[PDB]
């Protein structure tokens, strides 16, 4: 009874997750490697572990509770063990665990076993060790070490020398044998000479590796000697006295001081030996400034009330006060040293309260300070008070940086140059402001990421909104993968690449059709019913519970974005569009149907739709013809804004009327008697229809919150701003290109999405003293290493020659650059080839996939990585075809006689030459000859893929000079792959970050080399390495690592979540706080260096 | 008694999980061939009492050595594939080293 009152009046116990904050805490970034495992009905991770739950550290349990089936749990329990084994070795040295927080890719990108726990432990360790004298310096130095170890390279060896060395082993290692079998009484020499079976290999220290060191003394008082070796004052002084036999018997003063900062010499026992007697006395004279360390402690409450020193400080401050009336402590104390007549001034006065000159008693207390022995050594300092390269230096603003391109004379220029090399956006924001004043105001509303105010640009809000969508797109992506996990094991996918693609098109059609019924039934108050195919029910369920459909309709209504209330809502909603690809592909197989029929088809619909408004027949035909002209533009990716300003960009009738309801079942009849209907040309895929909608709606929502809820005034504000600069034409083009990028339209260039980079602008001073510049400088030197090794590798191989040489020639370098950059393929005439290759073949078509499926670990890290290479190779092939077609049209006979192998004839060529002459722009081919040259190219595209598999040059391609560089490429890369797997043999994260760079680095090198030559300057490795930085700054290199780790919707979460974690830390730093947590979080680009080491060094190894 | 104790020791999760890559100590080398592995016991033909199928057992040329060297690597690759397949499905037994 009474115990009821006690519990009735208590307060409820807190949750068991309110504690453990900063340890438990985003599941998508942790289950990428297990995505394609089917779910198990009624599985429960807690009920399956049973008694075993008592052997984990409260975060391993967090990582283990995500299992959805027995196999997933079995694999997670395996990964947790490798995670322990890796960190056991690194625990041998405390400092190395501090640098593990910034250099383990699994922990900084995603997929590791706990990330918060490691960071929250590294911060505590860094704080503890400092009790390299402040917590920031411990973080800074922990990475300077662990990266300065010069690597060793393999080299061929002579067999005899190695065998001699190995024979001196065994001997010198068998003298410890007891020899109780076959005693010495029974030994004899064998009648034949033996020889061991060692391999002929050496090891040699590398020569091009840089000598990396970190500066940690700029922001503190320090002593420079001979203006390297770094030591402390209390260490240097002792060495001077010991090796100081040539000093006046001053030596006792040195001994006394040695028992009482940072020092740098530009082997310690010999540095002091190479000094004259005079200098090494000035070294002690400046070391007598030890007072500063003690003046500070008596201003702060460190030396609370300790006698002697506390009284000496008070009676020095009293004298400091006295001199003002009758004739901070640091300046007075410094003047006592660094001047002559100042001392003479104090001699001509006696104290008002004791015997002795004012100067005499002042010195009495300095000895108490820099010695600490209470109140005879005054004679020594008196005589030490009577040009050398030793000085005492106050803190300076600009650190010492080793890289060439970062040095600047003042703090503003250095800050401007540092941020340029990290983020792409900064150099764009800078270039926008040169267009006068109106541009400057408008620039702040589009691209900047303000750190000190609420009003923030449109790109920031769009980035913030685009994460919410992807958190729900992923849950549906993982359901599609699981629906085909059975019936298609990895081995089968590699054999039948073409057919595998249809297994997805079938499910997409089924699910899309199923979601149409349940929407129309929901909207009319009827009842929903399930289907009889078990996959469709699961796919639909994963869609309703995803919940993004209502979220988007709620968000878009926020801020009232134009005519958005007209839309209707339901959990099964899905937009509607036509597809220009399905129209062309259908019109290719059938040639009885011509343009004359599609326009008539749409005319019938348009005439019936607007009957009540008295639509005259002429307008019906005009609208029918303008639904075809702007449908071809959709397939070729030549659209842009300024054509969808009336409303939103997802209605097919508004976009047709703005340019000056469909039955979808009514059947039309063509000339040949074939029947046709508009349903055949509707879009069907789901994911490609979800991402497109989400990306553009995020861009519209972000733009509204910046102050432009409707684009009509957004256009006007640009037209008015451009008419202020000296060249209005360029400014308008720049702003149009920026707006197209923000809204998510194809600009035709090959660049990463604008949302993936930040434009932080804020306090220059606070950033400099945080120490970020030193860490940015280090990561920028290692580029020299990789690029130098790549240039050497090109210089070595025969294929590297003539390939590094075509790039210099003005006759061909320009075309090779265009082929690498994919500038003729991404949009315009030729995109049909890229579309056909992109979504009609699988990883099994590479050929290289078969050759490595068993060395590489046969897991997800193989398939996830191979898509990146597919999407790399398709662009090269398409660019080669595009180049060799224009060359043929130009007049090169040797190309024409190879073009005709696939079906050209005089009739097509004459018309093509005629058409090209009238108009060289040609955003698209004319309707008269479209369907023939289009088929000619597609036939070629297929053939090359079959003959080129091995990495060989087909016989009929011997004419093309540029093709000699592209076709054999994949054999060159395979060489680097073999050497890396001969060094690690695992394919873990560090190996992936090396393979991706091994594939992607050389193309950048060739493009940059071509770019430098045409500008009439010499091409040296340093020049190439510096020019590469203005194409792919550091934060874009990490983009490739993410691209090789995850694919599709899961990529966006990781790529975006790194940037905000950087902005949120630099904002806090700029405000005035420098918590080491902030420094750790503020440099996510530093993760790829250890992976860089493996690739960079591996290119020097012998075969 | 040993079996009974081991069963309920396994049931309690006292055994560490194996890595994702097979341990180096599980591979087969010449020292294991000398130890007597691949011995098939009694048989009719000389070729049918060694699992590798080599005939010469008294005087052997280098051609037999090359075939043996290739076949050892073949068996190692087969074992690696089997181990990977078993590990991925989460069906590996509670054994280590020589037992595995």
């Amino acid at each position: 009874n009474p115990s009821a009152l006690v519990q009735a009046m208590q307060k409820p116990v807190a949750s068991v997750t309110d504690s453990f904050k900063a340890t438990l805490s985003a599941k998508a970034l942790r289950g990428v490697e297990y995505a394609s495992i089917p779910t198990e009905a009624g599985f429960e991770p807690s009920k399956a572990l049973g008694d075993s739950v008592s052997q984990y550290t409260a975060d391993e349990l967090e990582f283990l509770s995500d299992a959805r089936s027995s196999a997933e749990l079995a694999q997670r329990r395996s990964q947790v063990q490798d995670t322990r084994n890796n960190y056991d070795a690194m625990g041998q040295n405390m400092l190395t665990t501090v640098a593990a927080s910034m250099l383990d890719v699994d922990m900084v990108i995603g997929g590791g076993v706990g990330a918060l726990s490691k960071v929250s432990r590294a911060t505590r360790l860094a704080v503890g060790l400092s009790a390299t004298i402040t917590p920031l310096d411990v973080v800074g130095t922990s990475v300077g070490i662990a990266m300065s170890a010069i690597p060793g390279i393999r080299k061929v060896a002579k067999a005899e020398q190695v065998q001699q060395g190995a024979v001196r082993g065994g001997v010198n290692a068998a003298e410890d044998a007891a020899g109780t079998v076959v005693p010495p009484k029974d030994v004899t020499v064998p009648p034949v000479r033996e020889v061991p079976e060692v391999q002929p290999i050496k090891t040699v220290a590398d020569e091009d590796y840089p000598k990396i060191d970190i500066d940690t003394y700029s922001n503190k008082e320090h002593i420079e000697v001979g203006r390297s070796l770094k030591t402390t004052v209390q260490n240097a002084v002792l060495a001077v006295t010991a090796l100081g036999d040539d000093l006046p018997e001053v030596r006792a003063l040195g001994r006394a001081l040695g028992a009482s900062r940072a020092e740098i010499f530009n082997t310690l026992s010999d540095h002091v030996r190479g000094m004259s007697t005079y200098e090494k006395t000035i070294l002690l004279h400046e070391a007598a400034h030890a007072k500063t360390g003690r003046s500070i402690r008596a201003v702060e409450s460190g030396a609370v009330s300790d006698g002697v020193v506390y009284e000496a400080v008070q009676r020095i401050k009293e004298i400091q006060w006295y001199v003002k009336a009758n004739v901070d402590t640091h300046e007075f104390i410094s003047q006592l040293f660094n001047s002559e007549h100042f001392r003479d001034a104090l001699r001509s006065v006696k104290m008002p309260g004791s015997d002795g000159t004012l100067l005499s008693n002042l010195m009495k207390r300095v000895v108490t300070l820099f010695t600490g022995k209470a109140p005879n050594a005054f004679d020594a300092t008196l005589q030490a008070f009577d040009p050398a390269d030793v000085f005492l230096n106050a803190p300076k603003a600009t650190p010492d940086l080793q890289s060439k391109v970062l040095q600047a004379p003042n703090v503003i220029e250095m800050n401007n140059k540092v941020m340029g090399a990290l983020n792409r956006n900064f150099s764009l924001y800078e270039r926008l402001k040169s267009f006068g004043y109106k541009a400057s105001t408008l620039a702040d509303q589009l691209v900047v990421d303000a750190t000190g105010t609420e009003a923030n640009s449109a790109a920031h809000h769009a980035r913030a909104a685009h994460l919410a969508s992807n958190v729900s797109i992923v849950q549906v992506d993982d359901a599609f993968r699981q629906a085909l996990s059975a019936d298609w094991p990895l081995v089968q996918r590699l054999r039948h690449p073409v057919l595998y693609r249809e297994a997805q098109r079938d499910l997409s059609q089924k699910v899309y059709q199923q979601l149409a019924e349940n929407h129309d039934r929901f909207l009319k108050g009827q009842s929903i019913q399930p289907s009889n195919d078990p996959r469709v029910n699961s796919m639909v369920d994963a869609f309703v519970n995803s919940n993004w459909a209502k979220d988007e309709l709620a968000r878009v209504k926020g801020a009232g974005i134009n005519g958005a209330d007209a839309v209707r809502e339901s959990p099964y909603y899905l937009p509607r569009q036509h597809s220009g690809n399905k129209l062309n592909d259908f019109m290719r197989n059938n040639r009885q149907v011509t343009k004359d029929d599609i326009v008539g088809m749409y005319t019938e619909q348009f005439s019936r739709m607007f009957q009540q408004n008295g639509i005259t027949p002429e307008t019906a035909r005009k609208l029918g013809a303008k639904m075809f002209d702007n449908m071809q533009d959709q397939a070729a990716h030549v659209q842009g804004y300024r054509q969808s300003i009336a409303g939103m960009s997802y209605d097919d009738i508004e976009n047709t009327l703005e340019a000056l309801e469909f039955d979808m079942t009514a059947q039309y009849t063509t000339k040949s008697g074939d029947m046709i209907s508009p349903s055949m040309f509707v879009n069907n895929d789901v994911m490609g229809l979800m991402e497109g909608y989400s990306r553009r709606m995020s861009g519209r929502v972000g733009l509204a919150k910046a102050g432009f809820p409707d684009l009509r005034d957004a256009v006007k504000a640009i037209d008015e701003a451009a008419a202020e600069a000296q060249d209005p034409a360029a400014a308008l083009h720049a702003f149009d290109n920026t707006m197209n990028q923000i809204l998510g339209y194809p600009t035709g260039e090959d660049v990463p999405d604008i949302l993936r980079s930040a434009s932080i602008i804020g306090g220059a001073l606070n950033l400099a003293n945080s120490g970020i510049y030193q860490l940015a400088d280090m990561s920028l030197m290692l580029q020299q290493f990789g690029i130098t090794k790549t240039l050497k590798a090109f210089g070595s191989t025969a294929f590297g020659r003539n390939a590094m040489d075509v790039a210099k020639s003005a006759e061909f370098g320009s075309r090779l650059q265009d082929v690498i950059e994919a500038r003729h393929v991404l949009s315009g005439k030729y995109r049909s080839v890229l579309t056909h290759l992109e979504d009609n073949r699988d990883i099994g078509s590479l050929g290289v996939a078969h050759r490595y499926v068993q060395q590489m670990g046969q897991g997800t890290r193989f398939v996830n990585g191979m898509e990146f290479i597919r999407r790399g190779q398709a662009k090269l092939v398409s660019g080669l075809i595009a180049d060799t077609v224009d060359d043929a049209i130009a007049g090169n006979a040797s190309a024409v006689t190879a073009m005709e192998r696939f079906g050209l004839n005089q009739q097509l060529l004459d018309e093509l030459r005629k058409a090209t002459a009238a108009n060289p722009d040609m955003r698209k081919w004319p309707d008269s000859v479209r369907m023939d040259i289009e088929a000619v190219t597609h036939n070629m595209a297929d053939s090359i893929v079959l003959e080129n598999r091995l990495g060989e040059i087909p016989a009929w391609m011997q004419f093309s000079s540029v093709g000699k560089v592209i076709l054999p490429y994949m054999t060159f890369v395979a060489g680097a792959w073999n050497k890396i797997l001969r060094r690690t043999a695992k394919l873990d994260g560090a190996t992936g970050v090396a393979i991706a760079l091994a594939y992607q680095m050389p193309l950048v090198t060739l493009s940059s080399a071509t770019s430098i030559a045409i500008s009439g300057k010499p091409v040296t490795p340093e020049s190439v390495a510096q020019r590469a930085l203005v194409q792919v700054p550091m934060m874009s290199w990490a983009g490739f690592a993410v691209d090789f780790w995850a694919n599709g919707a899961s990529n966006n979460l990781a790529a975006l979540a790194l940037v905000d974690r950087m902005h949120a830390a630099m904002s806090s730093i700029a405000s005035g706080e420098t918590n080491p947590e902030s420094l750790i979080k503020a440099v996510p680009f530093l993760s790829i260096l250890p992976g860089m080491r493996l690739m960079g060094a591996s290119l020097a190894d012998d075969d | 008694d040993v079996v009974g104790k081991r069963a309920q020791d396994i049931a309690s999760g006292k055994v560490l999980a194996l890595p994702a890559n097979m341990p180096a100590d599980v591979s087969i080398t010449q020292a294991d061939v000398t130890a007597g592995i691949f011995d098939l016991g009694l048989g009719k033909d000389a070729r049918n009492r060694n699992m590798l199928g080599i005939q010469s057992w008294v005087f052997t040329s280098d051609a037999d050595e090359k075939a043996a060297q290739a076949r050892v690597s073949q068996v190692n690759s087969a074992m690696n594939n089997e181990y990977v397949y078993n590990q991925q499905r989460g069906s590996l037994p509670a054994l280590v080293g020589d037992d595995l």
